């Protein structure tokens, strides 16, 4: 079956530059024209840049806005493609898709000029207005990071069901914030222990916030 | 400068038969692909040179592709077909590839949910660092269309309030957040704050207090 | 395996 991995998507501040990288597998790469394409926050696909087979002469082709900005290349020792972007704008932000036909899972490349920031977190803990039917809803609010993505498990990942983590919000500051909530017995929440494990990978940290009844 | 026209909606009745349109002048020299776009999820490939089905597509998707329409036609449809559909083609000199605008297939007659409403107020640890946040989560509801409405006692407030876009869920429902950022000081000057959601005629207040 | 873009037109 096939597979295609991009990688190298991260912040990067206007004007700047970053080099994305894609890894095929499952079909006869050397034959392939292959594409970059990218999709901005709820929009739709926008195609970026192609680069036909070797053999057809590895013919490159960019899309108005971002020709001579952009490189796309291709390495078939390794089945690899490349996009080099440069003099990044905001209007660049967005998940980039290397594809020929199937698509990779993407990466995210957001353009601005506001820093890294590692998220604050602090727990929601359990009430009596948050215990309906023998249940108990319990979160964490993960609060002011940026840039995306944050993930969050729970009890280092023993407890998967019931766990319901939300869409960030991206807020007028222009950081995000997001919960992350987790339904459980209502009678465990005293014998119980209830941790949520935050991972913010652009600012290389996790954080272990315990959740306790209030 | 080559553009591929689509129509933004096409809504269709469970069971019943919905055609998606791709109109573009280079499609009788070039093929058509279509590429299915579930939400939060990368395009799957439906399509292949206009009339192929890749392996393991369903057999209600079948496109087909005469003149300068390309159509990709879904039988009997179902619920698990909402997503957004693109069609792709080059250009008439295949120099350049073109996207189609997406289509936003919705699936009539799916039931109506309420949504689940939790309101936490601010944790205590976050008070200490001299911040407040209301927290108002918003689960499992369709159609996908809420307003939020915060309350200071019985005052409305539009200052420091961020509401998500609902997006939609794994069950094909929705979700949504709202925040309400405040002074420790403003927390405590109230009796009490609202989150109130509103949802196809039926509205939802809950309550949290700064001495409870 | 065999459905990837290969540069084909009619």
């Amino acid at each position: 079956e096939v597979q295609l991995v991009e990688s190298g998507g991260g912040l990067v501040e206007p004007g700047g530059s970053l080099r994305l990288s894609c890894a095929v597998s499952g079909f006869d790469f050397e034959k392939a024209w292959m594409s970059w394409v990218r999709q901005a926050p709820g929009q739709g696909l926008q195609w970026v840049a192609r680069i036909k087979s070797t053999a057809d002469g590895g013919t490159t082709s960019y899309a108005a806005p971002v020709e001579g900005r952009f490189i796309i290349s291709r390495d078939d020792s390794r089945n690899m493609l490349y996009l080099q972007m440069n003099s990044l704008k905001t209007e660049d932000t967005a998940v980039y898709y290397c594809t020929s036909a199937h698509w990779g899972q993407g990466t995210l490349v957001t353009v601005s000029s506001a820093s890294t920031k590692g998220p604050s977190v602090f727990p929601l803990a359990p009430s009596s207005k948050s215990t309906s039917g023998g249940t108990a809803a319990l979160g964490c609010l993960v609060k002011d990071y940026f840039p995306e993505p944050v993930t969050v498990s729970w009890n280092s990942g023993a407890l998967t069901s019931g766990v319901h983590t939300f869409p960030a919000v991206l807020q007028s500051s222009g950081l995000y914030s997001l919960s992350s909530v987790v339904t459980v017995p209502s009678s465990s929440l005293g014998t119980q222990t209830y941790i949520c494990n935050v991972n913010h990978k652009p600012s290389n940290t996790k954080v272990d916030k315990r959740v306790e009844p209030k | 400068s080559y553009e591929l026209t689509q129509p933004p909606s096409v809504s269709v009745s469970p069971g019943q038969t919905a055609r998606i349109t791709c109109s573009g002048e280079a499609l009788p020299m070039q093929f058509a692909h279509w590429y299915q776009q579930r939400p939060g999820k990368a395009p799957v490939i439906v399509v292949y040179k206009d009339s192929e089905r890749p392996s393991g597509v369903p057999e209600r998707f079948s496109g087909s592709s005469s003149g300068t329409t390309a159509t990709l036609t879904i039988t009997g449809v179902q619920a698990e077909d909402e997503a957004d559909y693109y069609c792709q083609s080059p250009d008439s000199t295949n120099t350049y590839e073109v996207f189609g605008g997406g289509t936003k297939l919705t699936v009539l007659s799916q039931p109506k949910a309420a949504p689940s409403v939790t309101l936490f107020p601010p944790s205590s640890e976050e008070l200490q660092a001299n911040k407040a946040t209301l927290v108002c989560l918003i689960s499992d509801f369709y159609p996908g269309a809420v307003t939020v409405a915060w309350k200071a006692d019985s005052s409305p407030v539009k200052a420091g309030v961020e509401t998500t876009t609902p997006s939609k869920q794994s069950n094909n429902k929705y979700a949504a957040s709202s925040y309400l950022s405040l002074t420790p000081e403003q927390w405590k000057s109230h009796r009490s704050y609202s989150c109130q959601v509103t949802h196809e005629g039926s509205t939802v207040e809950k309550t949290v207090a700064p001495t409870e | 395996m065999d459905v990837f873009m290969k540069g084909l037109s009619k």
